[PDB]
RNA sequence: UUGGUGUGUUU
């Protein structure tokens, strides 16, 4: 463990196919740095995984790596007023709100990390079809 | 799922949609002026992963920070029976004359956000006075009224139409009626009436 | 002129292939086809007892979704014309089912093929929920369990899919014309070469390519359509066709009154 | 009825900017040093480098909102193959003989130069155009 | 919760007509048509079927906004046309073709069965 | 929760082929190859049944209410 | 608070949407808030028969 | 949530300083007059005894 | 915030409960429909209604006087459509002309002349944007130093109010004062001004209709070709800077005026890569087609400019705080998975990357601090602008 | 048909 004292003091990659220096030019992928200053390093430590920066409002986003990032602030703080499943006893408990959404789908934007916030088994939303077209005019 | 958010504009029936070349319509469209000054490029790529994942049936890992691509899903919706970057040739449901540019369409994640319209409408002609002030009140719960504010008389003095503003901070309002002696010149004027 | 084509038929579905008539005249058919289809439904519902692990307007929903036979529907009426005050075995199908998990474990799963019809205009065959195959249970309407008493009256009465899609003859409508693209009605975007990457249709091999010496054939105009109209077993494909060129003629009939009436 | 009639040498063919349309610059044979460009439609009417050009202005068809045309009517049009209507829109008289008509053909455009006695009697406001063959 | 009635698409009103016509006085022999609930699904067939007789001079419709299931049409033919009378042969015309249609296609599935 | 009964996007009617589904995925089958059996084509009845996810189970883990 | 800017009423208040069938100077009306709000017309001699309608 | 009160309009205080790999974050943070402040505990965030 | 900002209006009543606008009127109140709410006040006298409809009326207040234009112009669809439907090679069968000519309330009752007439009559839609645009007009621009003969077929003539030439772009039509809406008002007063959007709109929006437009995840890519250009110069922009690091860390380096060591370092390490930035932006603009969606939007400025394509595309661009470059949050560093003292733009916050293929993890935080200082900008001086504007008005 | 504090969310 390290708190924000040894975060000082440390030296990180990111991925753990970074910890071997690696071997082109293919214009899918994307670019890790070299990290050709030190030819001899010591790193102390890897990342688990970078999707595990995230907050917990934050990791449900479907690739927040493609972004502006005021969106992704947006998208956060409004995945908090989902409709959908709160908990699974809204039979006995008596709350003065409470909503559920009737047909919650999983999304097939999953991610790995939405196994643990439990969301493929109480999802708050839908799969429905997106058209990016301006049709007539209403939805300028 | 990428903040490119609004409201439900308009709906429309069944037939109306476009539709492509199955018979699909859709449910949700976003605007093409909505994408390209707002630079959320993810929404797009949501949109394809959706669409085969959707078709190979299965849920792809869109965990970031890997190596998936947007080539192995190209290909894969290619090599599917399908076109490669995602459009189909979709039609107007007025005329099925074919809708000239290719129209991009998939499913996609969405939600529901707590607000609705029917929290917010409220007008309000009278009613409930503080009696404190006997200005109208102050809230939606109690039916209140809305604040005519400062910024609002600034820009009536602009346009500079006063009888409006007359109209506004007396007659809709704490209209109230007083009596000066005119002498002294103040309103300690005692008013019996049915006496005079 | 116009001719008809058959290509496919079984009971899910049909691929037809109208040929020789205008664009226009096509997508007609196909907005008929959703949507003007007088078919039935249930209308209003009652519950007698729920008390079920879900709510009731729920229940209302899922069973308004529900596939009936509608083939005998015309010799029955619309609900808002017909000649009672409320409910009568005029115009309704009255639902009564009380399925009820007796015995005090388990799961109870209230089907499709357990809906009752109590009445019914009859003897027309309307109202029965639609089946596959006969041992087609069908419909997970309810999971029921200890004492959870579930006692429903339904109505049916009759709405097209203009009032609300419940009343949805059919399911999924295919649809092309001109799969060469020799009208050049449509544009392709495209990256390196047009060929190359948009794929056949399943009607290219239908028809021939086109040469590239051949001219731009101002004067033509699409002729020949291909479309899709499937089943959600309410009615067979054949009379869904029948019916909604029928239904299709009585309005512009209708048009065609009010025209000569007013004159 | 036509005001020109000369016969031209196609030398350019732009398509360029456009799939649909294309830009001509003929330089006329039966009088040299007149200049004349024509914006045209290749999938209405494809021209090539080096063929030949009928080229006439008129100013009447005969030999009022427009419906499509009848059978049993007839114009001056009927033995052409690529008519464009068009506004004249500038008309400057230059130099010595460098004499310049800007007619528009609505988004599309035509400039003619050369010699006084042929352009003398196009100070107009409305005319056509008639390519033939 | 002011969400009006989805019959309000094909369900006339009572001293409202079905078939609304008023004659446009700018150009001759002309006339505007008010047709009472309906959409698309008898326009764009009347326009194309308007559209190809020779007669027939100017034919348009207008939907004037998908939230009222109302629509409104311009026709001008030329001049010696009663246009009411072509749109009426119009209607005979369509019903016509439609007719062999079911005919041919009931011979089409005795067939195929 | 619990099976709808047309498609969303289509309408075609699909609550019926649940327990199918179930059944077939219990002998190792795999979700599209199941789907494929299934007749389903569009991916209107694809994702009508493959997104789905069950809860009703959950409230029936209630030992009685009454 | 209260004299400079205060709260009034005969206001309304609600979420907008976009609709570009319209002509420039009109604005969407719903059905409810037209019950409510309301405007005092002189009864004149020239508007009697459609405000005893209004009554009606 | 974080009490440097409102009294203080300081951006200094509200920047996402770059001590916050995992430890907040980087998306979450309310729009408005919350914004710097309100530090969401990451996915791997854990509470010192 | 100014004297529009209070409009009046007529009413429409219809059902579904929310406001209707116009969507050009969007501009003046800035109102977007992410929800927003407007309110609406009510006249009780006749006096103030009549003070209402002949002073805040929006035809007697499209001239602002802050800055003498008119400020309402056209958006986002309307705008970008018009200018895919008059381009030069546009052309249109008579059937589906009667229709949007039907559309115009304007329109008197007598079609244009087709502009073909043989072998089959065709429009083009210049002439149906004549339609709309009453007769009196003029208006004669020059861009670029064109010619009569218009081989790029930008600038503008107009005579009569019917188009001769040019794709009518937001430079003519948006905001810009001498622009058309402006030249109407002057020419004609207010109300034909008011049914100018009316016309235009519904025209264009009928013709985006059976047009229509999309926008897809292919607009972005450029082929591999050009992504070699772009990376070859992005990477030869890196080998600028890393001459920069040569000569200033081998202290080869002179100062500008004012500025001391760092600052001039900061300064042309800023305008190094904004060079980096114009010209790969500026490649990857000029390989796109112009079928290709993006660049008909920008090149119709309804929405968006160059940037913003090549952030998409080519090259995101330095991750600023304050204008500089970021701080070195920790010691030497600012994050733990960098060295100590590398001012290589890759530590400081510079995107390689496009949007499209992904951010490295620290690139994405990077653009994180750039939303923070959006954030904290639009939430805090707000504050200033309200109480300056305040005390201006008191 | 309360006041008065205080919290979170919308533009
Ligand atoms: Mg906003
Ligand atoms: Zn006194
Ligand atoms: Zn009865
Ligand atoms: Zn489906």
């Amino acid at each position: 463990y390290v708190d924000g004292e040894e975060e000082e003091t440390i030296m990180i990659a990111m991925t753990p196919e970074d910890l071997q220096t690696r071997s082109l030019n293919d214009t899918a992928k994307r670019i890790k740095p070299e990290m050709s200053t030190s030819s001899h390093h010591t790193f102390t430590h890897c990342e688990i995984h970078p999707s595990m920066i995230l907050g917990v409002a934050a990791s449900i986003i479907p690739f927040p790596d493609h972004n502006q990032s005021p969106r992704n602030t947006y998208q956060s703080a409004m995945g908090k007023q989902a409709m959908g499943v709160f908990l699974t006893n809204y039979n006995v408990r008596m709350d003065t709100m409470a909503n559920i959404l009737y047909y919650p789908q999983k999304p097939l934007a999953k991610t790995q990390a939405m196994e643990y916030l439990k969301f493929r088994e109480l999802p708050a939303g839908q799969n429905a079809i997106v058209a990016i077209a301006c049709y007539s005019g209403y939805n300028q | 799922r990428h903040g490119q958010k609004g409201t439900i504009g308009v709906t429309y029936r069944h037939e109306d949609m476009p539709f492509s070349a199955e018979g699909i319509v859709p449910d949700l469209i976003i605007n093409p002026h909505a994408i390209p000054s707002r630079m959320t490029v993810a929404h797009l790529i949501e949109c394809l992963l959706s669409k085969v994942g959707s078709i190979r049936g299965y849920e792809g890992d869109a965990t970031p920070f890997t190596d998936l691509t947007v080539d192995a899903v190209s290909n894969l919706l290619r090599d599917n029976g399908y076109q490669s970057r995602g459009f189909e040739v979709m039609y107007n449901g007025h005329t099925g004359k074919k809708l000239m540019a290719q129209v991009f369409f998939g499913p996609t994640y969405y939600q529901r956000l707590r607000h609705m319209v029917d929290d917010k409408i409220h007008a309000r002609a009278r009613g409930p006075v503080q009696v404190l002030t006997r200005q109208p009140v102050e809230g939606r719960s109690r039916d209140g009224g809305l604040r005519f504010g400062e910024m609002e008389r600034d820009c009536m003095i602009a346009h500079g139409a006063a009888g409006f503003l007359k109209e506004r901070l007396m007659e809709a309002s704490d209209a109230f009626r007083v009596h000066v002696c005119g002498i002294c010149g103040l309103m300690s004027v005692i008013a019996n009436l049915k006496k005079n | 002129e116009p001719k008809v084509n058959i290509i496919n038929a079984q009971d899910d579905e049909v691929e037809l292939m109208l040929s020789d008539v205008n664009l226009s005249l096509a997508n007609s058919l196909r907005r008929t086809m959703l949507a003007e289809v007088p078919t039935l439904a249930i209308d209003l519902v009652e519950i007698k007892m729920n008390t079920s692990v879900l709510a009731d307007e729920f229940i209302s929903h899922r069973l308004g979704l529900i596939p009936l036979v509608s083939e005998d529907v015309e010799e029955m009426k619309y609900s808002r014309d017909c000649t009672c005050e409320d409910y009568c075995d005029e115009c309704s199908v009255v639902l009564e089912l009380s399925a009820r998990h007796e015995g005090e474990e388990g799961t109870t799963d209230v089907y499709s093929s357990s809906l009752i019809k109590v009445s019914g205009p009859g003897n027309l065959n309307v109202g029965e929920p639609v089946r596959r195959d006969d041992y087609d249970q069908g419909i997970l309407l309810c999971k029921l369990r200890n004492h959870q008493e579930l006692n429903i009256r339904c109505i049916a009465k009759k709405g097209i899919a203009k009032e609300h899609a419940k009343w949805s003859p059919c399911s999924a409508i295919a649809f092309e014309y001109d799969p060469h693209n020799k009208l050049k009605h449509t544009d392709f975007w495209f990256e390196v070469d047009a060929k190359k990457e948009w794929p056949d249709s399943k009607y290219a091999t239908w028809e021939e390519p086109p040469k590239p010496g051949e001219v731009f054939d101002y004067k033509a105009k699409p002729n020949r359509f291909y479309m899709t109209v499937e089943t959600t077993g309410s009615l067979k494909a054949n009379q869904v066709f029948s019916r909604g060129i029928k239904t299709l003629q009585e309005k512009l009939a209708n048009v065609l009154f009010e025209l000569e009436n007013s004159r | 009825s036509a005001l020109f009639d000369d016969i031209f040498t196609v030398q350019t063919v732009d398509n360029g900017r456009y799939n649909k349309v294309s830009r001509i610059i003929g330089i006329s044979t039966t009088n040299s040093a007149i200049k004349l460009t024509l914006d045209i439609n290749n999938e209405m009417f494809p021209v090539s480098q080096d063929d030949s050009l009928t080229v006439t202005l008129a100013n009447s068809l005969s030999l009022k909102s427009w419906r499509p045309p009848k059978p049993t009517d007839k114009s001056l049009a009927d033995d052409y193959d690529y008519v464009m209507f068009g506004t004249v829109y500038k008309f400057e008289e230059g130099d010595e003989d460098k004499i310049k008509v800007y007619v528009s053909f609505g988004g599309l455009l035509m400039c003619l130069e050369g010699g006084y006695k042929s352009l003398a009697s196009l100070k107009q406001d409305n005319l056509y155009i008639l390519i033939r063959r | 919760m002011n969400a009006p009635d989805r019959f309000e698409l094909f369900i006339l009103p009572d001293d409202v007509p079905k078939l609304k016509i008023t004659p446009d006085s700018r150009v001759p022999n002309c006339i505007i048509i008010k047709f009472e609930r309906e959409d698309h699904t008898l326009a764009n067939l009347l326009r194309e079927e308007l559209a190809l007789y020779p007669d027939v001079t100017f034919v348009a419709y207008k939907v004037e906004h998908p939230l009222f299931a109302n629509f409104v049409m311009r026709l001008q033919t030329e001049e010696g046309t009663r246009p009411k009378q072509a749109l009426e042969r119009a209607c005979a015309s369509i019903i016509n073709k439609l007719k062999t249609l079911d005919h041919k296609f009931n011979e089409e599935w005795n067939i195929k069965n | 929760m619990i099976i709808p009964v047309r498609c969303f996007s289509c309408g075609k009617v699909v609550g019926d082929k649940w327990d199918a589904y179930l059944r077939l995925l219990e002998e190792g089958k795999q979700e599209g190859d199941a789907l494929d059996e299934l007749k389903l084509k569009r991916y209107c009845c694809r994702r009508m049944v493959l997104t789905h996810v069950d809860l009703i189970e959950k409230f029936l883990r209630y030992n009685p209410l009454e | 608070g209260n004299l400079m800017g205060k709260r009034v009423d005969f206001s309304a208040r609600t979420v907008i949407s976009g609709d570009p069938n319209l002509e420039l100077d009109q604005v969407g009306v719903p059905i409810s808030i037209a019950k409510t709000l309301s405007y005092p017309e002189t009864v004149t001699q020239y508007n009697i028969h459609r405000l005893t309608e209004y009554v009606r | 949530n974080t009490p440097i009160g409102r009294d203080g309009k300081l951006a200094k205080p509200r920047q996402l300083h770059n001590t916050h790999w995992g430890l907040v974050c980087p998306a979450e943070t309310p729009e408005g007059q919350a914004c710097g402040l309100v530090k969401n505990l990451s996915l791997l965030s854990g509470i010192s005894i | 915030l100014h004297k529009m900002s209070m409009m009046a209006h007529r009413v429409k009543v219809m059902p579904y409960s929310t406001f209707r606008l116009n969507l050009s009127v969007t501009s003046p109140y800035n109102a977007d429909f992410d929800g927003d709410e407007m309110n609406l006040h009510v006249p009780q006298s006749e006096e103030t209604r009549a003070e209402l409809s002949q002073l805040c009326a929006v035809p007697l207040q499209i001239v602002s006087p802050q800055s003498n234009k008119p400020v309402m112009g056209i958006v986002q669809d309307t705008l970008c459509g018009v200018r895919k439907m008059t381009l030069r090679d546009t052309f249109i069968e008579y059937e589906q002309v009667m229709n949007m000519l039907f559309w115009v309330p304007s329109w008197d009752g007598v079609v244009p002349q087709p502009a073909i007439l043989k072998p089959k009559p065709l429009w083009t839609g210049k002439q149906l944007l004549s339609i709309a645009i009453p007769s009196g007009i003029h208006l004669q621009r020059t861009d670029g130093g064109n010619s009569l003969l218009s081989p790029k077929d930008n600038g503008m003539l107009i005579v009569d109010g019917k188009v001769m030439f040019g794709v009518v772009d937001k430079k003519t039509v948006g905001s810009g004062g001498g622009g058309l809406i402006h030249t109407v008002m002057r020419e004609k007063g207010p109300k034909i001004c008011a049914e100018l959007f009316g016309n235009i709109q519904k025209v264009v929006n009928y013709w985006l209709l059976h047009n229509g437009f999309s926008i897809g995840i292919g607009d972005a890519i450029a082929d591999a070709s050009t992504m070699k250009e772009i990376t070859h110069a992005i990477s030869s922009a890196k080998e600028q800077v890393q001459e920069i690091i040569y000569k200033a860390q081998h202290n080869e380096l002179e100062l500008k005026p004012g500025m001391t060591l760092r600052e001039s370092f900061e300064g042309e390490v800023s305008r190094t890569l904004n060079d980096a930035r114009d010209s790969a932006g500026r490649s990857a603009e000029m390989n796109l087609k112009d079928l290709n969606n993006v660049k008909q939007m920008v090149s119709a400025g309804s929405k968006g400019s160059f940037i913003n394509i090549a952030q998409m595309s080519a090259c995101v661009g330095q991750q600023m705080v304050e204008g500089k470059r970021i701080a070195f949050g920790f010691a030497d560093r600012s994050l733990p998975h960098f060295t100590k003292d590398d001012f290589s733009p890759e530590s400081k916050g510079f995107v390689e990357n496009s949007y499209l293929r992904g951010l490295t993890p620290q690139e994405f935080f990077f653009h994180a601090m750039a939303g923070r200082e959006g954030l904290i900008d639009t939430a805090v001086k707000t504050a200033e602008t309200g109480y300056i504007q305040r005390r201006l008005v008191k």
